[PDB]
RNA sequence: ACCUCGGAGCAGAACCCAACCUCCGAGCAGUACAUGCUAAGACUUCACCAGUCAAAGCGAACCUCAAUUGAUCCA
């Protein structure tokens, strides 16, 4: 029960995953935007 | 071993053996104060007997 | 303590004087262009060149090829020139080379670059291979004669062996159909032989083709010395060389002692030295034209193991030297748990006497 | 008073560890430096103290080659593109002749 | 006992004279080091180009500096179908014509080597599509070390 | 260490050698690196790597840790799976 | 002996003929060698095992070979 | 004037590494590389050890 | 007054080499987040401890710096 729960686990957040991947990059490249920005003031 | 015991005779193999047998024998020594639980039977010279 | 050099300095015929007022490499290219042609020069030090290069003797090997055909340079400049300035009178060349949409005819440029220099660099070729090395023992020849050699495969295709392009014995089964542009009343001899793929001997080749006596173009009413028998790489020997040899005739020559018989499909009685063979014809012809190419293992080269030649098939395969492994210590007094299993010969467990 | 303090650090017993003609197996290292004194050359590979090791197995020659940094490195291609016309630099380049082939060929099976 | 044949005396190694045997099996070394200089001298075949000032050139060259294969506008071949020998024109017909070329001999992989000039310069862009695109891959395949 | 004790007159063992060390019965000592699990965001991952080695000993120091130790300690021992049946053993091992 | 064995179905020994013809000797018979241990019994196991994966997978580098093949055929484009 | 701080996986994997940052920056989220699902995932921050 | 670490001279050219000898510094900072794993062969501050480089391989991609540091127990 414990390893079929931990599997479970790390399944669900692997499936979760690719989404927090694009969404993270795309905040990163907005970051370089206020950045750039920032050093253009 | 177990052959060599055996082809030497002091091993009988027309009686079941156990740990009596090979102690009478003295195939092996077995110290239980020393935390020896037994014998295990280990794989060499499998192709020759 | 001083020793004095044993020659020139490198940047020794530099003036230290005038510094600032001599010329300067302000590129990256130039000082490149410059190291490199200092690093081709000889120098009296030690050199990588030295160390590692190659070591041939300086035998200025010898030509054992025909004469080269003469031209008159003068007219061959102006035709040159005139058609030049043909070219850049023709107005949309200029406008295509100024848009970038030019082109260049291939086939045209190839044919005529075997017309005018492709012999040379065929011959560089072959020299890179290592044919003169290997087939002919040091002494060059430039191929005057252009050897075109094709394979007849499906229906409609043919494969053209140019100068070491790899072709598979299944399409090197039968036998190449072969032209070279040649006038009447002009004799020669083709051949084909297997370097690398002698199964015993380490310097001798394999015979496949000795055809001799050859009136001209036509390839198909000569002598047939030798059958032709396609070549046999072994498994994982790697890749073999297969040479074309043409050699240009003046007067007939008896082949009586080099006539393979009627199919012969015995490797001792295959086993051929082009050295040997030129050495012994050498005052009757002259090689002229030089095609070769490289091969793989298959399964036609299976077939022609066990049904033609009668033979269980070689396998090989490449091996390298074991590992180094110092002499084991008794105390390995800073290393790991594989240091011993470096020193181990089994890895199952053993018990000794018990 | 001696107001000098510091400099106690010892030796850091480096230079060359292989000589010479001195056979050398896959992995020894040649020399160890603190700055370029000893260049690589062919099988010797550089580790980032800018150590020197050999990376065939063979036999340790020194020699002296032109010079030609790379055009990214901006120090010594400056020092290039300022030096005068006719000069080339030279430098020390430790090399490894391999001594044995990387394998053979021989028979395993007569299919 | 069985009468062996007399063909099937072979020879318990296999001696391939082929310089390139080796190099084919991936097998054969390559000269590593020279981290410090340029260019690196680790390949089997190496595209070398030389833009003169009236001619383009290119080698496909050893690593022992023999030189496998050369074409040029200095050749009356390419001085034909050009209208001048130092164009993008150029470089990319001597392109064409060298990667046919290095199809022709067996050369199938090289390393090519350009300083930063050379491969931002449109003329060498140029050379290296149209080298991609006549069936030679300019980036070798490595060395199997076991 | 005691020679002889004042119970049974023998010599006795130090535990804190039994603690640290393992003795394989060829005669070699194995023992970790000091600080393997000290200021790993200072150590570099080839450091790292070097600390969490197992590694052998001196002859100088396997005879100190012969000396400090029974015979208890050096016999043989036949246990049921343990990971160093392996290196208790020499192997092709001259002089 | 490959094609006679009767204990082998037909398509799928076909298979094993195809695809492990570098195993097959002259005479038509499959040729597997062990040498991973020193116990012949662990031998025997280890081919018995490899004629089973055999068995059931008839029943169910590479990069230089292709680029090669691709320029092999760029060369074989001629035609009559 | 920097920090030692505990990054957390997100894959669940109970995964974690230690990097340094600076005080005065927002709470870190990287793409490290988890070892146990054998892929590149987010690692947010979820503790503070030293001051660095 | 100093006590630990590093660079230069003394110690000119493999290594090493002292003084309450002559000078200069260090007890970090910046980047990265595969700064992952593993593994032939070596170096070594004159011992040990500690320290250093690294082929190949798996998996990816297509670190600068000179010192910039602290063992065991224990928490
Ligand atoms: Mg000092
Ligand atoms: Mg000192
Ligand atoms: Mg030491
Ligand atoms: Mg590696």
């Amino acid at each position: 029960q414990k390893r079929r729960e931990r599997e479970q686990h790390i399944a669900e957040c692997m499936a979760k995953m690719p989404q927090m991947i694009v969404n993270w990059q795309q905040q990163q490249r907005e970051n370089w935007e206020k950045a750039q920005a920032d050093k253009e003031r | 071993r177990l052959q060599y015991l055996i082809d030497l005779g002091r091993v009988d193999p027309s009686q079941p053996i156990d740990l009596t047998q090979l102690v009478n024998g003295r195939g092996v020594t077995i110290q239980p104060l020393k935390r020896d639980y037994g014998v295990q039977l280990v794989e060499e010279g499998a192709d020759t007997f | 303590r001083r020793t004095p050099p044993l020659g020139p300095m490198p940047n020794s015929d530099i003036d230290l004087s005038n510094l600032e007022r001599l010329e300067k490499y302000r590129s990256f290219d130039r000082y490149r262009r410059r190291a490199e042609q200092e690093a081709q020069a000889p120098h009296w030090w030690r050199t990588y060149r030295e160390y590692f290069g190659e070591k041939t003797d300086p035998k200025e090997k010898i030509d054992i090829g025909l004469p080269p055909p003469k031209v008159s340079r003068t007219q061959q400049l102006l035709e040159r020139k005139q058609a030049i300035q043909e070219l850049r009178a023709n107005v949309e060349e200029e406008r295509a080379a100024r848009l970038r949409t030019a082109s260049v005819p291939l086939d045209a440029v190839r044919a005529e670059w075997e017309r005018t220099c492709g012999p040379y660099h065929k011959q560089r070729l072959a020299e890179y291979y290592g044919l003169y090395r290997d087939l002919f023992h040091g002494a060059t020849f430039v191929p005057r004669v252009p050897l075109h050699v094709a394979y007849a495969v499906g229906e409609d295709d043919l494969m053209p062996v140019y100068c070491g392009n790899e072709v598979t014995p299944t399409e090197a089964a039968q036998a190449p159909e072969v032209t070279y542009e040649a006038e009447e009343g002009s004799l020669w001899t083709l051949l084909l032989t297997s370097l690398d793929g002698h199964l015993l001997e380490p310097d001798a080749e394999y015979l496949h083709w000795l055809l001799t006596n050859i009136p001209g173009n036509r390839v198909a009413e000569g002598q047939v010395t030798c059958p032709y028998l396609p070549p046999f790489p072994a498994r994982g020997s790697g890749i073999h060389r297969l040479a074309f040899l043409l050699f240009k005739q003046d007067q007939p020559i008896d082949f009586s002692e080099d006539a393979r018989p009627s199919p012969c499909y015995q490797l001792a009685q295959r086993t051929f030295r082009t050295f040997d063979f030129y050495k012994k014809h050498q005052e009757t012809m002259t090689p002229a034209g030089l095609s070769f190419f490289q091969c793989r293992w298959d399964d036609s080269v299976t077939y022609i193991f066990h049904q033609l030649l009668d033979m269980r098939e070689p396998v090989f395969e490449f091996v390298r030297p074991p590992p180094y492994h110092p002499k084991q210590k008794r105390f390995p007094h800073r290393q790991p748990l594989r240091y011993l299993d470096r020193y181990r010969d089994s890895h199952e467990p053993t018990y000794g006497i018990y | 008073s001696s107001k000098n303090l510091g400099g106690k650090s010892s030796g850091r017993r480096q230079g060359i560890k292989k000589m010479e003609g001195h056979y050398v197996h896959a992995g020894n290292i040649i020399a160890t430096q603190r700055h370029f004194r000893w260049h690589p050359g062919a099988h010797v590979g550089v580790g980032k103290n800018k150590c020197l090791y050999a990376l065939e197995e063979g036999i340790v020659r020194y020699t002296k080659e032109v010079y030609v940094p790379h055009p990214r490195n901006t120090e010594a291609v400056d020092l290039i593109t300022r030096l005068p016309k006719g000069a080339v630099l030279y430098k020390t380049f430790v090399h490894v002749v391999p001594a044995k082939p990387e394998g053979t060929f021989k028979l395993v099976a007569m299919l | 006992e069985v009468d062996p044949v007399e063909n099937e005396a072979v020879a318990p190694e296999f001696t391939n004279r082929n310089p390139r045997n080796l190099e084919l099996l991936s097998v054969a070394r390559k000269e590593r080091g020279w981290r410090t200089v340029f260019p690196s001298r680790e390949f089997w075949h190496r595209l070398r180009v030389i833009r003169t000032q009236h001619h383009v050139e290119a080698l496909v060259e050893h690593q022992n500096g023999k030189v496998v294969v050369s074409a040029s506008t200095r050749e009356w071949a390419i001085k034909k179908h050009l209208y001048s020998t130092r164009n993008v024109v150029a470089c990319e017909s001597i392109g064409r014509v060298l990667a046919q070329r290095c199809l022709e001999a067996g050369i199938n992989f090289m390393v090519y080597q350009p300083t930063p000039w050379e491969a931002a310069s449109d003329s060498m862009k140029r050379l290296q599509s149209a080298m991609t695109e006549g069936g030679v891959v300019l980036r070798e395949p490595q060395r199997i070390y076991e | 260490l005691t020679y002889f004790s004042a119970r049974k007159g023998k010599r006795k063992t130090v535990k804190a050698v039994i603690d640290r060390f393992l003795r394989l019965h060829c005669g070699l000592w194995v023992r970790r690196k000091a600080g393997y699990k000290k200021k790993l965001w200072k150590k570099t991952p080839a450091r790292k790597k070097r600390l969490r080695e197992f590694v052998f000993c001196n002859k100088t120091q396997s005879k100190l840790l012969d000396k400090m130790t029974t015979s208890f300690w050096k016999r043989r021992n036949w246990y049921v799976d343990d990971p160093y049946q392996k290196y208790h053993d020499r192997t092709n091992l001259k002089v | 002996h490959l094609a006679t064995a009767e204990w082998i179905a037909e398509p799928v020994r076909q298979k094993i003929a195809i695809t492990h013809k570098n195993k097959i000797n002259r005479l038509g018979e499959l040729i597997l060698t062990s040498e991973s241990s020193r116990y012949q019994f662990r031998n025997l196991a280890d081919c018995l095992q490899k004629i089973r994966d055999m068995i059931t997978e008839a029943s169910q580098k590479l990069h230089r070979i292709r680029i090669e093949n691709m320029n092999r055929e760029r060369l074989r484009q001629k035609r009559i | 004037k920097n920090i030692l701080v505990r990054m957390v996986s997100e894959a669940g994997t109970g995964f974690c590494f230690n990097t340094k940052r600076n005080r005065l920056r927002e709470k870190l989220t990287l793409l490290h590389y988890d070892p146990v699902v054998k892929q590149r995932v987010l690692f947010v921050e979820k503790k503070k050890i030293r001051s660095l």
